[PDB]
RNA sequence: GGGAGACUUGAGUGCAGAAGAGGAGAGUGGAAUUCCAUGUGUAGCGGUGAAAUGCGUAGAUAUAUGGAGGAACACCAGUGGCGAAGGCGGCUCUCUGGUCUGUAACUGACGCUGAGGCUCGAAAGCGUGGGGAGCAAACAGGAUUAGAUACCCUGGUAGUCCACGCCGUAAACGAUGAGUGCUAAGUGUUGGAGGGUUUCCGCCCUUCAGUGCUGCAGCAAACGCAUUAAGCACUCCGCCUGGGGA
């Protein structure tokens, strides 16, 4: 298997509650599509370095997964991200 | 790829010939140890030792250079080539100045000189010029 | 994938332990060719991986080649279990 | 794929046609099937209201679901069908409940796909969601105009539009002509893009091949007499000799605007074209 | 002095954004590795970390 | 040369590592340009050697907030890297080729070259369908001029972009075919490896593969090349035989 990194910007307004139910909402995505979720976290909730979508702050939230590389877990988390309105900017990097 | 290794141990002896290199070495093998001890019994070069080693051994050849660090080998020429084969019948051996230089043959009686060919009568193969 | 690639190294090694011969070489060859086959029919437009196959194909062919001048039977065996002409 | 036939005759020569690869079988369901009569052109009144039209081949409609209201349960797609009515092909989907349907087949469709429709459907070719939960920059087809009317919009082969934004209770889109204007949130629309999107690149290659279509001969008005078309009449070949061309009942033929001047829908068209 | 040598760190997150700032000049714009005194190596991934950043919005595109 | 053996140095495999704008596919980020919308605002703007055409009181340029869309990826960036060559520079992911260094477990000459063939091949160009911001053959106008079918200026279509398919040529150049061995040094730099230090960082020594520069021997008509030969040699291939006509 091949670990990834998600760190994904969630919108400053959601509420707590909102903001728990998307984060379950994709790690539930990431294991159903076949990946393993072995971490995820609120990093940090930082003013952007510039304007992003309109907001100059945001949530960052990291999700370390593993998965084998033919699985489509990071595609359809990507596309479901792209898609949703809550992920401001979403990064998938393959970490050593 | 090496295709002609007796080309090369000659191309050896003259570039380090040319540069005075004391000593030279080069990958054993019959053909070279024969040509090796007919320069060194022509007087060519200064000695001639072998190494045994796992590969094929090795041939360690110490140059000769006259009074005044004069090069004694003058030069050396590689006659029959891979590409085309030298032979030459027992009345066709060729003289190297003369005499002055030699021709080295391999024979059905061994490699031997110009000198011991036209001697013993018989041709061969001409693997070298040297002078 | 080593895996992959050590499992065929197994099925065809002349001996225990025999990871470079004749049968060991061009069956993981073939396994290659095949997979990288695939790949180009995915990629009709790769042609740099394109050219790496061609070298893989023409290593394979001249270890068949060297493989039927040194023993014929070895090399039918070889052909008859890797499915070539 | 275009498969070109062989010039094995004049009448060959340079014709092309669908090898239907797609199509999965032939024979349509019979529950779906209704007939229909080829009107060629002429009105209740039995005049010919729409020259070119008539003679040509026999079909019978299939009953196309539009609507795709029927969100309880998923539709699996089960055939890939040749619909003689439309250019675009249909699929036969049958929902888990049992009703049989007929859809449009999207670009990209495949049998055992199983496809839902309502608010909560997943973004996938097939699906039918209100325009409302349609995020922007997504292709979609089979739009409708008014709630629950039924798609009208982008159903040809090929066709395909795309969600630009929201405003309102109005969604805005730009049509498979490039025209943009608001379309009622409300209304449902497909996602995806009409599939056999090859249709456009069909050499018809004889005229026989178009009256089998039921298009009849088309009669260029330069080449009739005075009293038939303004073209007409005049000695030899002879240019338009007018201040420009004209249909048969004098409507200028190249340029000449015939959208209505007042039409309520200009508050709703953004931006035209054509 | 090679920083990120000297540390002795093989992995550069881009994350690491206070990490970053002493390889970018004011303007937001990357330093030249014979003004910072870096080897070659970790240039290359000082560049992938920093526009990474860039993208994600932990580093300024400009100003 | 043939036949029967043996061998591990060439060649390849295994094992352990290294770097990379190598390729292909799908996404995606910011600056900037243009256009569109809306404020402010008023008489210019733009451009040249100098001007004019042109845009602008139907409110331009500028300026502020946005929107659209296309193409290229600033800084990093470096005789730096990678690729057989053409060439490859935002970022991410997926698929994928090659190279390099150790190691000496494996095979045991399995190698080099390679007519004919096949594949790839900048830019322009061609076909089908898309796309089209900027740039720009053709073309329009203003200039310059004896003339100006040009250089300069204002615009501007094909094209440049994408997909597929043709084409198959370039000063496609290091104007230097490939392979192998041998023949002083000095000094940078990329990727490694080992050791002697050094608390680490790092410094020193050795070594491999690139990549530059300088420079003996040798070579050369000379200019120059010179361990990345155009030196010394061997193998195979392509090619030349006065200029024009061509
Ligand atoms: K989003
Ligand atoms: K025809
Ligand atoms: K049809
Ligand atoms: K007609
Ligand atoms: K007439
Ligand atoms: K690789
Ligand atoms: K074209
Ligand atoms: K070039
Ligand atoms: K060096
Ligand atoms: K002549
Ligand atoms: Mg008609
Ligand atoms: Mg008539
Ligand atoms: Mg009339
Ligand atoms: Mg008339
Ligand atoms: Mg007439
Ligand atoms: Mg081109
Ligand atoms: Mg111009
Ligand atoms: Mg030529
Ligand atoms: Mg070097």
């Amino acid at each position: 298997d091949t670990k990834y990194e998600i760190m994904y910007i969630i919108r400053p307004n959601i509420d707590e509650e909102a903001k728990t139910a998307l984060v379950e909402r994709f790690d539930t995505i990431l294991k159903d599509n076949g990946a393993e979720v072995i971490e995820s976290k609120d990093w940090e909730k930082r003013r952007l370095a510039y304007e992003m979508n309109g907001f100059r702050e945001g949530i960052y939230h990291i999700v370390n997964v593993t998965s084998p590389s033919t699985a489509g877990a990071i595609n359809e988390f990507d596309r479901l991200a792209k898609i949703n309105d809550d992920i401001i900017r979403h990064m998938i990097v393959k970490v050593e | 790829v090496m295709t002609d290794p007796i080309a090369d141990f000659l191309t050896r002896i003259r570039n380090a010939n040319m540069v005075k290199h004391e000593t030279l070495e080069v990958p054993a093998s019959k053909i070279k140890r024969d040509i090796a001890e007919i320069l060194k019994r022509e007087g060519f070069i200064r000695d001639v030792e072998y190494i045994e080693d796992d590969k094929q051994g090795v041939i360690r050849v110490f140059l000769k250079y006259g009074k005044n660090e004069e090069r004694v080998i003058t030069n050396l020429k590689r006659i029959s080539k891979p590409g085309l084969r030298a032979y030459v019948k027992a009345d066709e051996v060729p003289k190297v100045l003369n005499g002055l230089g030699i021709a080295i043959i391999s024979t059905s009686e061994g490699v031997i000189t110009d000198k011991e060919a036209r001697a013993k009568n018989i041709g061969g193969e001409v693997i070298a010029y040297v002078w | 994938s080593q895996e992959r690639k050590n499992e065929i190294i197994k099925e065809y090694a002349r001996h225990e332990g025999d990871t470079g011969s004749p049968e060991v070489q061009i069956a993981v060859l073939t396994e290659d060719i095949n997979q990288l086959n695939e790949h180009a029919r995915t990629h009709k437009k790769d042609h740099h991986s394109y050219r790496g196959l061609m070298k893989k194909i023409g290593h394979r062919r001249n270890l068949l080649a060297y493989l039927r001048k040194t023993d014929i039977q070895r090399y039918r065996e070889l052909i008859q279990r890797l499915g070539l002409r | 794929a275009i498969k070109k036939y062989k010039p094995t005759t004049n009448g060959r020569r340079n014709m092309t046609s669908s090898d239907f690869a797609e199509i999965t079988t032939s024979t349509p369901e019979k529950s779906l099937l209704q007939p229909l009569k080829n009107n060629a052109g002429r009105n209740n009144n039995g005049r010919i209201t729409v020259r070119h039209q008539g003679g040509g081949h026999k079909r019978q409609y299939r009953v196309i679901d539009f609507k795709r209201n029927k969100d309880n349960v998923a539709a699996v797609v089960k055939t890939i069908e040749y619909d003689p009515n439309r250019s675009a092909n249909i699929a036969l989907v049958h929902y888990e409940d049992g009703v049989k349907a007929y859809i449009l087949a999207p670009k990209g469709l495949e049998v055992g796909m199983r496809l839902v429709s309502g608010p909560e459907a997943d973004i996938k070719v097939g699906n039918a969601l209100p325009l409302e939960n349609i995020p922007v920059g997504t292709v979609i087809h089979n739009i409708e105009m008014k709630p629950g009317k039924g798609g009208q919009l982008i159903r040809s082969a090929g066709t395909s539009a795309q969600v630009l934004g929201k405003e309102g209770k109005y969604v805005l889109i730009r049509l498979n002509s490039g025209e943009v204007r608001m379309i009622l949130a409300t209304c449902r629309a497909t996602i995806g893009s009409v599939g056999n999107e090859q249709h456009e690149l069909i050499n018809i290659g004889k005229a026989g091949r178009s009256r089998w279509m039921r298009k009849r001969p088309t009669v260029r008005g330069s080449v009739m007499n005075p009293n038939d078309h303004p073209h007409g009449g005049g000695e030899g070949k002879t240019p338009i000799g007018r201040k420009a061309p004209v249909s048969p009942w004098g409507q200028p033929a190249i340029g000449y605007k015939t959208r209505n001047k007042k039409a309520k829908s200009d508050k709703l068209i953004v931006r035209r074209r054509t | 002095v090679d920083y990120i040598a000297a540390n002795h760190i093989e992995y550069i997150d881009y994350k690491d954004t206070e990490l970053l700032k002493r390889f970018i000049s004011e303007r937001g714009k990357i330093l030249p590795r014979r003004v910072t005194g870096t080897g070659a190596k970790n240039q290359r991934k000082l560049t992938i970390a920093i526009k990474r950043a860039r993208i994600m919005g932990l580093l300024p595109f400009v100003s």
